[PDB]
Parts: C-alpha cells; sequence; structure tokens
RNA sequence: GAAACAUCUCAGUAUCGGGAGGAACAGAAAACGCAACGUGAUGUCGUUAGUAACCGCGAGUGAACGCGAUACAGCCCAAAC
RNA sequence: ACUCGUACGGUCACUGAAUCCUGCCCAGUGCAGGUAUCUGAACACCUCGUACAAGAGGACGAAGGACCUGUCAACGGCGGG
RNA sequence: GCUUUACUGCAGGCUGUCGCUGAGGACUCUCACUCCGGGAGGAGGACACCGAUAGCCGGGCA
C-alpha cells in the first residue's frame, strides 16, 4: 500500500494547489521575518529529506536558507571593455540558487558537512531551500553504515568543491554520454568550457 | 612652494612600523594594517600570484 | 569624463556632510497615550544651529527636558500643553481635528505620530482650512493644498525667527559662516567655467553652455544639469 | 523601355518554340525558418553581433531586368539574364 | 590576431574569491548507436583527426563514438513488507 | 548623503555690487503640457499553418513619435532685396 | 584626452507585460505586501517595492 510519505510527495508536486497553497501562504510570512540560515528541528518535506539521506538521529541537522531571486548582482566595468563584455543586466551566475543556499548553510555550521538539499518554495523576491547537514565527528554518525562515508577526510568542505548532489548536476555531470565531453571528470580539466 | 626639496622638510610622521606578525617594517600605525603580510586586515597571510612571473 | 559635483555629493563624504555632531536636537512632538494631561514650562530660548531659527527648552510635568520647535511669542515661564484636550493657545500642540479652521499652524505631521514634517523653517506657516471626518485640508507655505489625516498633530502659531530672508548677506564671509553650519559645499563654480571633462557645460573658447539648458527628466546622473525638466523658462510670456 | 506581354521564343522545357508570357518576379515571402534565421537568433547576444549588426546597403542607379518567361502550352517557366532598364512597361 | 575593427581571436588565458588531498576530480548507464545475433563503470596514454562541427562561412576555432593500451571492482540508500 | 534638514527649505543651473535698464523672434533644436486621428513592442487573445512546434497574419495599443500649445534671464537669431 | 544629430553598444530613466497576487473596461474589498504608530492601532493595498521581459529616450559611460 501507499506510504504516508507518498502524500507529502504528492502535495509538493503542486505547491500552489490544495492545503499546501494555504500552508505556504502562512509559513512564508514567518519565514520572511526569519534570518538567512535558520536551524529547524524537523524537515518541511519528510519524504524528500529521507529520500536524500536524512535520518531522525543525533548529528543530523536541517537548516532553511533564503537566497535572493534573479540574475547576477554585477557591477559595471570601470575600465576599457569590448561591447561583448560591457553587460550588467543579462549576466547570470554559473552556480544555481540552490548551490548558493547550500554554501551559506555550510558556513553557518563550520563543523558540519552538507549531505543534500531541496526546494521549499519561493515568493516574489527570494527562494527557500532546506539543507541537510551532518556532523562527521559525532559517534552516532561514525557508526552509521549508511552515513559514515561523510566522515572521511576527503569529504571535508565537500560543498565548496562541488561534490554535493546539486553541485554535480550544476557541473553538467548528469549525462554519461553525449554532451558531457567538457564536463567529465571536472570542468577545470576540460579548460573551463563546460 | 616647490614639491621637491622644500616639501620634504615636513616629513616627521611615523606610519610604517615593525610588524608583530611578520617582522617587516610595513605595519601602518595609523591604519593598523600591515602592507606586507596583511596583519590587521586578514587572518590569512597576504600573498598574490603577481608577486612572481605567471609560469613560476 | 570625470564625475560631476552632484555625483560626488551622494557618496556622503566629509565635505558634503552636515556637521551633525554640532546639532542640538531633532525637534519632534512628544508622545502621549491619551488624556492630554501633559503640560510644561518653558525654561530657556536657545539658538538652533541646524535651522538658524530659535528653539524653546521645555520642562514637562513628568520630568522630561526636551527642546521644542518654537513658534513666535513663546517665552520663559509660559505654559505649553500637548494633547487632544489642549488649549487653543499659540505654542500648544494638538491634532488638526481639534484645531479650529482659519488658524495659522506649524510643524505639521504627514502621517499621524511622525513628530512633524511640514512648515518648520523661519517665519513660515501652514493654514488649516477645511474640516471633515476623513480629511483636514492644510495650505502649506508653497501655496499647495495638502489633504491630510485630521489625526496629524501640529503646533499653533507661525514659526519663530520670521523675516530672516529680508536682510542681505552683504559679503561672502557671512555666507561662509552660515554654510559651515549646513550640509553644503560652498562656493559655487559655474559649470560653464569648467573643462569639458568636468561638466556637460564645460569647455569652449568662450563661456556658454554647449546645448540647451532644459534637460529631460529621463536624463542620467552626470547629464541631469541646468534646468531640470523645466515646464517653461524666463520671466516674460 | 517597352516589352511585349506575349511573344514567340524558345522553351528549354518543351525543346521547341512556343508563345511565352512575361511577368515581373514578385518577391516570395520569407518563412523565417532557414539556417540564417536560426543563426541570427543564436549568435546575437550582448554588445555587437558582427554581421547581424550590419544594416542593408544602397542601390544601383538602374537595376537589371527581373523577369519570368512562362510557356503557353506546357505551363512551365524559365529565367534569363537580365539587362539594365530604368523602367519596363508591357504592351497589352 | 583578424595586417583597420565591432562578432570572432588572444582565452575561460592573466589575475581575483572559496576549498580538499597526498594526490585531487570522476565512476558502476534514463550509456553507446563501427544499427548490431554488437559494446558494457571511471580516469588516463596512443590513435581516431585538424576528421565531424563552429565561423564578418573571414582570420581562426575544434570534439566524440570506436580502436590499441594502462589499471581494473563493484556496491549502499529511499519505498514496498 | 542631503537630513538632529521641511519651501523664509535645498537641490540644479545662469548672470555677477550699486545705479539706469534689460527690445523683437517659439520657424529649427531643447524642455514641458495636450492630443480626435495616425504610428507605436512584447505577453495574453483570434485566424492560418503544424496530430504538436517552428512560422505567417489579425485584433488591441503603453510610453514615445506624428500633430497642437506653452516657453528665450532655454540653445540661439535679429538679414538680402 | 576631449566632442558630437559618426559607427556600435552599455548603464540609467520612462512605459507595457509576467511572477509575488488575494475576495466580491469601470469598481468594491482585505488577507499577502509597503509605510506610519512605543503600543493599541492607523494609512495604503493587490498597487507599490522586488525578480523577469518588451518598446522609447539614453556621449552619463565603453
Ligand atoms: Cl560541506
Ligand atoms: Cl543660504
Ligand atoms: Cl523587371
Ligand atoms: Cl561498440
Ligand atoms: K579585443
Ligand atoms: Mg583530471
Ligand atoms: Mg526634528
Ligand atoms: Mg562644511
Ligand atoms: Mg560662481
Ligand atoms: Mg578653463
Ligand atoms: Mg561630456
Ligand atoms: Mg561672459
Ligand atoms: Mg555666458
Ligand atoms: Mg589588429
Ligand atoms: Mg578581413
Ligand atoms: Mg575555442
Ligand atoms: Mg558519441
Ligand atoms: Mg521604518
Ligand atoms: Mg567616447
Ligand atoms: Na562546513
Ligand atoms: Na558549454
Ligand atoms: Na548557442
Ligand atoms: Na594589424
Ligand atoms: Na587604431
Ligand atoms: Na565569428
Ligand atoms: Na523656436
Ligand atoms: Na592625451
Ligand atoms: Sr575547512
Ligand atoms: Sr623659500
Ligand atoms: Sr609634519
Ligand atoms: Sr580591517
Ligand atoms: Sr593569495
Ligand atoms: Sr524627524
Ligand atoms: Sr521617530
Ligand atoms: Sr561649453
Ligand atoms: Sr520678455
Ligand atoms: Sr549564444
Ligand atoms: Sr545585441
Ligand atoms: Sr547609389
Ligand atoms: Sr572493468
Ligand atoms: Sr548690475
Ligand atoms: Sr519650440
Amino acid at each position: 500500500a501507499r506510504s504516508a510519505y507518498s502524500y507529502i510527495r504528492d502535495a509538493w508536486k503542486n505547491p500552489g494547489d490544495g492545503q499546501l497553497a494555504e500552508l505556504q501562504w502562512q509559513r512564508q510570512q514567518e519565514w520572511r521575518n526569519e534570518g538567512a540560515v535558520e536551524r529547524i528541528e524537523r524537515p518541511t518535506r519528510l519524504d524528500k529529506a529521507r529520500s536524500q539521506g536524512y535520518k531522525a538521529k543525533q548529528g543530523v541537522i536541517v537548516a532553511r536558507v533564503s537566497v535572493r531571486k534573479g540574475s547576477a548582482r554585477k557591477r559595471r566595468h570601470k575600465a576599457g571593455r569590448r561591447s561583448k563584455r560591457q553587460g550588467v543586466t543579462r549576466i547570470t551566475r554559473r552556480k544555481d540558487i540552490q548551490r548558493v543556499a547550500e554554501e551559506r548553510a555550510s558556513r553557518t555550521f563550520p563543523n558540519l558537512r552538507v549531505l543534500n538539499s531541496y526546494s521549499v518554495g519561493q515568493d516574489g523576491r527570494q527562494k527557500w531551500h532546506e539543507v541537510i547537514l551532518i556532523d562527521p565527528n559525532h559517534p552516532a554518525i561514525q557508526n552509521d553504515d549508511d552515513l559514515s562515508w561523510i566522515c572521511a577526510d576527503d569529504q571535508a568542505d565537500r560543498v565548496f568543491r562541488g561534490l554535493t548532489g546539486a553541485g554535480r548536476r550544476n557541473r553538467g555531470l548528469s549525462g554519461k554520454g553525449k554532451g558531457s565531453e567538457k564536463t567529465r571528470p571536472s570542468l577545470r580539466s576540460n579548460g573551463g568550457k563546460g | 612652494t616647490g614639491a621637491g626639496t622644500p616639501s620634504q622638510g615636513k616629513k616627521n610622521t611615523t606610519t610604517h612600523t615593525k610588524c608583530r606578525r611578520c617582522g617587516e617594517k610595513s605595519y601602518h600605525t595609523k591604519k593598523k594594517v600591515c602592507s606586507s603580510c596583511g596583519f590587521g586586515k586578514s587572518a590569512k597571510r597576504r600573498d598574490y600570484e603577481w608577486q612572481s612571473k605567471a609560469g613560476e | 569624463g570625470r564625475r560631476i559635483q552632484g555625483q560626488r555629493r551622494g557618496r556622503g563624504t566629509s565635505t558634503f556632510r552636515a556637521p551633525s555632531h554640532r546639532y542640538k536636537a531633532d525637534l519632534e512632538h512628544r508622545k502621549v497615550e491619551d488624556g492630554d494631561v501633559i503640560a510644561g514650562t518653558v525654561v530657556d530660548i536657545e539658538h538652533d544651529p541646524a535651522r538658524s531659527a530659535p528653539v524653546a527648552a521645555v520642562e514637562f510635568e513628568d520630568g522630561d527636558r526636551r527642546l521644542i520647535l518654537a513658534p513666535e511669542g513663546v517665552g520663559v515661564g509660559d505654559e505649553l500643553q500637548v494633547g487632544v484636550s489642549a488649549e487653543i493657545a499659540p505654542g500648544n500642540t494638538l491634532p488638526l481635528a481639534e484645531i479650529p479652521e482659519g488658524v495659522p499652524v506649524c510643524n505639521v505631521e504627514s502621517s499621524p505620530g511622525d513628530g512633524g514634517k511640514f512648515a518648520r523653517a523661519s517665519g513660515v506657516n501652514a493654514q488649516l482650512l477645511t474640516h471633515d471626518r476623513n480629511v483636514a485640508v492644510v495650505k502649506l507655505p508653497s501655496g499647495e493644498m495638502k489633504r491630510l489625516d485630521p489625526q496629524c498633530r501640529a503646533t499653533i502659531g507661525v514659526v519663530a525667527g520670521g523675516g530672516r530672508t529680508d536682510k542681505p548677506f552683504v559679503k561672502a564671509g557671512n555666507k561662509h559662516h552660515k554654510m559651515k553650519a549646513r550640509g553644503t559645499k560652498w562656493p559655487n563654480v559655474r559649470g560653464v567655467a569648467m573643462n569639458a571633462v568636468d561638466h556637460p557645460f564645460g569647455g569652449g573658447g568662450r563661456q556658454h553652455p554647449g546645448k540647451p539648458k532644459s534637460i529631460s527628466r529621463n536624463a542620467p546622473p552626470g547629464r541631469k544639469v541646468g534646468d531640470i525638466a523645466s515646464k517653461r523658462t524666463g520671466r516674460g510670456g | 523601355m517597352q516589352m511585349p506581354r506575349r511573344f514567340n521564343t524558345y522553351c528549354p522545357h518543351c525543346n521547341e518554340h512556343q508563345e511565352h508570357e512575361v511577368e515581373k518576379v514578385r518577391s516570395g515571402r520569407q518563412t523565417g525558418m532557414k539556417w540564417i534565421d536560426r543563426q541570427r537568433e543564436r549568435n546575437s547576444g550582448i554588445g555587437n553581433d558582427g554581421k547581424f549588426s550590419k544594416v542593408p546597403g544602397g542601390d544601383k542607379p538602374t537595376k537589371k531586368t527581373d523577369l519570368k518567361y512562362r510557356c503557353g502550352e506546357c505551363g512551365k517557366a524559365h529565367l534569363r539574364e537580365g539587362w539594365r532598364a530604368g523602367r519596363l512597361e508591357f504592351q497589352e
């Protein structure tokens, strides 16, 4: 039979319809008065969180992060530039808002490591994402056969190096064949052409 | 008044002093920032890639 | 070219800033809950460096010593009242609803409880005209009919220091001293006397503007100089 | 100059002389779906667009003849080399 | 550089911000598409090839599949119950 | 920032104490207001096209422009016969 | 370096449109949102702000 989780999933397929439409209209009023990074005891989307790797265990932290909507907040050139490089308005950043949210969360929690993240909506001027972070030093996580991989030294600052899920997708590593000639194994090895 | 020799006579102000962090006489005692190692500005030591030739 | 003087202003550097550390008080109306039972005695009459007009020192019933925007005629010993049931005497502050029509008023609020925005300069006054349950029409010193909320507070009388504009500065030094107390760069060099690099009107073998002086509203900072969006120019016609 | 609307001449399709009808080549409408149209959309971005920033040139004082020679029997047309003419009016 | 120059080129180079390791990154197909009765995670080396592709179709720019090698290793969740 | 400021304010310009004065021109350019009608992009909408899409056309029409008016202590002009 | 009705563009301003954005070719409301108020509460209000796009102006700048 269907899990209770499947109903949280089905509700979030259309966040502008049903009971969720009313819920988000209410919640966002409280969220807009909240900070940049807010630690929350329980995830707003349980199904998505558990699907991404969350466990109701010690050393597993969740945090909601708000990042602004739109393109790059770029300064106009202060010296000689050819027409192609004279733009300000139409320039967008190469990292998506989700990735920015994950980094801001990881900074607030210097000891923890980013496991994953998901969208929890947006209004007219900002986007909210909930980031699942893990304590690599807590023995509750060091003994977990499903999460102890994140404890390894090479997993230190994994978000800042693009090793996160949203990182790998934004780096164009999804496809294993056609189109990923300049993305795999890294953007930098391929001369930054990805 | 000339900008050369007669304007040099007013130079008795102490700015750059021996730094607590690096030991160079680059700690600006008015700005409280070191021009050599970046003490007072950053925790990380001041270093730049232009301090050497590009392929070195 | 180089950024014009009006662009250097916005950066808010020392030269363009007001000597705030030399200013006395931010003359706002007192905060009452209701009941009106707040009155005070005028202790001193001081000079206000910010507006070149006098200001009155008042000591209230609840032990609060605050400087108030002095209307004409207010002296030491006089009792001033602030609130709804306040007496309709010069120097008292009450909402526009309680003040009778045809009475000269000053230090008028824009939104109720803001402390006063309009009619504050030397010798000026706002004129309360029409009453309603929704709107209080006040005629501001510029001649504009401002429709306001009757709950907006105001002080009865004209502002003190009237006729300041009547006497000439005579010499540059007198202007210098006044300007040193304000947030303005003085003296004024004409754009037409500058180089092309410094101003839109700069350059040339003789002094004259390079294009017409009437600039569009849509003009960007660096170009918006001369006669800003003028509906007309000149005296005649 | 004057030009006859209908006249006898060679038809490369029929391989024999037939009565042709002369018509001025009307400009066919553009679809906006050719490669050049897709390249205009692709290659145009911030600043100058190279070739796509150029505005169409002038005119020659007199244009050449742009005509279609339509066959009276088989109904097929053929093109010929044009000649400089300031005006071209048809007779009948 | 294009014998000017704007797209293009120099070049995702210089330089800047953030961060890991002894190596990094990648990695067990929603792949390939010598179309197959075929291959079988990923790097990398040789080649494929200055080929396909791009380009004021100018100057220039420029892969991949495959193949020969090197080394080889495959697994854990979420959910169902 | 102006601003502990509020039109007797302060911003943007021109002229340059006082005294006597400061003529005529709004066609062009600038600014501003108006505007029946004309022109005026995209989204949505309608027609055609396409099992869809590209695309073609239509309807509506903002600011702006046309047009009209105001304005020279606004740029300026004040001749030939 | 500087100028402009040189070429080409880039900021900026104005304006339409989409999102935020809700209830009953002009209108009412309040619940988002904005501002004022210490607070109670008041003003405004699906506009404005902001994000996106389109047209116009645009030597302010390259
Ligand atoms: Cl991390
Ligand atoms: Cl003054
Ligand atoms: Cl012809
Ligand atoms: Cl194969
Ligand atoms: K270049
Ligand atoms: Mg590599
Ligand atoms: Mg005040
Ligand atoms: Mg000063
Ligand atoms: Mg002057
Ligand atoms: Mg000079
Ligand atoms: Mg200039
Ligand atoms: Mg002169
Ligand atoms: Mg002059
Ligand atoms: Mg060259
Ligand atoms: Mg050439
Ligand atoms: Mg290249
Ligand atoms: Mg391939
Ligand atoms: Mg506020
Ligand atoms: Mg220039
Ligand atoms: Na961290
Ligand atoms: Na690419
Ligand atoms: Na492209
Ligand atoms: Na050359
Ligand atoms: Na040159
Ligand atoms: Na090109
Ligand atoms: Na005129
Ligand atoms: Na020079
Ligand atoms: Sr670290
Ligand atoms: Sr001397
Ligand atoms: Sr000295
Ligand atoms: Sr510092
Ligand atoms: Sr460095
Ligand atoms: Sr105030
Ligand atoms: Sr206040
Ligand atoms: Sr000039
Ligand atoms: Sr006149
Ligand atoms: Sr492109
Ligand atoms: Sr372009
Ligand atoms: Sr010609
Ligand atoms: Sr293998
Ligand atoms: Sr005079
Ligand atoms: Sr005119």
